[PDB]
């Protein structure tokens, strides 16, 4: 879908301010410990038992950065989002075996992590436009699962 | 399927939220509307411009009604009959729209409660809201 | 995704044995009752409040086979079905404001349905061949929300 | 969540399945294998062609739990501590894969016996499924 003139430039003001090397990281982490399934397919990383362990994990922090990384990304091409992922798309299905709402589930952990990193600055107006940027990038990694 | 840790973080949340809860139930409901608009088919007879005296007192009623749940944690089919009754019933609500106030009101948490939000406590919380959100939405008279 | 030759033939095979004027209705009312928040949609076909009632009502049956024959011309062009579901895909987003997860469960109650109808005749291969088809429709029902 | 009606409607379907229940077991797994060859990737260790000993086996430990949590449908995380704990704090089976197994033992149930499958206790069925199915996926030590 299009994001208005106004959300475009509400997604560009917050993310600038991003911590880029901290939110990918918790947001991976959280994904794991609130929908604990998830740990699964990640068990080369090491010890995933407690809330605890899953949030000392070095190797969930720096994957997690790699994920912010594709966002951005993601962010410079807002109007051909499937040419974009394409790639990434394919390995999600094909080689990883990912269920496609476990993207839906990545992407509003991803808006709690803004929502206590902003506070008061994540305002409805702020969510509203983000949310539209999550579900474009969701439906996008899921297109060549058809 | 809630445990005892559970309704021990449950209920520590509760006291961070202190006096609060009717401001944080208006909130949530806010920002549903904005982020999803189809939301607001169900409530063609409210005012929902923001800081509505309609939506300031719905959120008050949304509130106390989850203050009775985490009091009655041990037994909610039990303690929230009559809400299922309506929500069930009368309103018949999708499954998706309790799974996006759901969402909306962590989000509202995590603004407000940044230190006392952590990974565990927003767990136990979205175990806690889906818990109520499956008794509201099953019609069991 | 693409049906192999002999997926091809089962799925051909089954429907023209297929009841026209009573597999549809069936599907449509089993939603109903299994998943009641459906209701709201059929507010205008009249008295929904029980089992019983909602397999007697007359405007459910004769809706199901329109949506039978949707899913007829569907399995006459599947690999084109994004062009051939374009305006009912508008209709259901724009208009009547459904869910699409509510897409899939259709598809599911149907499957259902048929193995009701076939018994013994609706082995697992027949079953592997359908789920392709629904989900097809599914995600071509879908696409105009993106 | 389970009304008084379901549970007597569950009951019933259930008398007659009669001594068939490892059976239908079986027959529901190999139909999840053929259609969503995704779910073959929990079982590596399996041999999971047509009429295999492995899952014919499987199929009645399936079959049995299923009658176990039936015989105590008034408690059903009581019944089921121990497999629950298996399911989710081992194995980490996503939710989607319920989803799959339990449409594939009504597509089961629906073949068989297709006088006692009505609309509603294919409902009171899917509600039971359901609430099993989240015992099976939450953590309550
Ligand atoms: C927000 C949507 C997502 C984005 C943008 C994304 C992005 C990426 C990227 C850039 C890679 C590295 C690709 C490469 O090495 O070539 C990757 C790998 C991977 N992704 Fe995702 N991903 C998403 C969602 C998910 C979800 C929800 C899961 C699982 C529940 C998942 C599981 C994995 C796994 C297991 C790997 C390989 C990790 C490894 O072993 O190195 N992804 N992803
Ligand atoms: C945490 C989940 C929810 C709780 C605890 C809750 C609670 C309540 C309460 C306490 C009432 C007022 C009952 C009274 O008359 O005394 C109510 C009414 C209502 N609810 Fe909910 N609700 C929830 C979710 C939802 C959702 C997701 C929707 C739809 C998007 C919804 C739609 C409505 C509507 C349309 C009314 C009638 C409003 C009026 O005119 O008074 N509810 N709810
Ligand atoms: C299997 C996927 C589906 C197909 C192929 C389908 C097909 C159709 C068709 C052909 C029409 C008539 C179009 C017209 O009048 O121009 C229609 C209308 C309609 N559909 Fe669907 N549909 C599907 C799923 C659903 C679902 C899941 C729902 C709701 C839960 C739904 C709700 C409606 C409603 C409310 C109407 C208008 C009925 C009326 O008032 O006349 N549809 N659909
Ligand atoms: C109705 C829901 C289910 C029930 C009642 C059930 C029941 C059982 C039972 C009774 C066992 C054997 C426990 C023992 O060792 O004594 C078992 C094992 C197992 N289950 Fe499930 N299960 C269900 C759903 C699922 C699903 C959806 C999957 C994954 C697709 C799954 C994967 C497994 C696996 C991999 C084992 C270990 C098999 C072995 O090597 O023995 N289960 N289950």
């Amino acid at each position: 879908v299009h994001l208005s003139g106004e959300e475009k430039a509400a997604v560009t003001g917050l993310w600038g301010k991003v911590k880029v090397d901290e939110v990918g990281g918790e947001a991976l982490g959280r994904l794991l410990v609130v929908y604990p399934w998830t740990q699964r397919f990640f068990d080369s990383f090491g010890d995933l038992s407690s809330a605890s362990a899953v949030m000392g994990n070095p190797k969930v922090k720096a994957h997690g950065k790699k994920v912010l990384d594709s966002f951005s990304e993601g962010l410079q091409h807002l109007d051909n989002l499937k040419g974009t992922f394409a790639k990434l798309s394919e390995l999600h299905c094909d080689k990883l075996h990912v269920d496609p709402e476990n993207f839906r589930l990545l992407g509003n952990v991803l808006v709690c992590v803004l929502a206590r990193h902003f506070g008061k600055e994540f305002t409805p107006q702020v969510q509203a436009a983000y949310q539209k940027v999550v579900a474009g990038v969701a439906n996008a990694l899921a297109h060549k699962y058809h | 399927v809630l445990s005892s840790t559970d309704k021990s973080n449950v209920k520590a949340a509760w006291d961070k939220v202190g006096g609060n809860v009717g401001e944080y139930g208006a909130e949530a409901l806010e920002r549903m509307f904005l982020s999803f608009p189809t939301t607001k088919t169900y409530f063609p007879h409210f005012d929902l411009a923001h800081g509505s005296s309609q939506v300031k007192a719905h959120g008050k009623k949304v509130g106390d009604a989850l203050t009775n749940a985490v009091g009655h944690i041990d037994d909610l089919p039990g303690a929230l009959s009559a809400l299922s009754d309506l929500h069930a019933y009368k309103l018949r609500v999708d499954p998706v729209n309790f799974k996006l106030l759901s969402h909306c009101l962590l989000v509202t948490l995590a603004s407000h409660l940044p230190s006392d939000f952590t990974p565990a406590v927003h767990a136990s919380l979205d175990k806690f809201l889906a818990s109520v959100s499956t008794v509201l939405t099953s019609k069991y008279r």
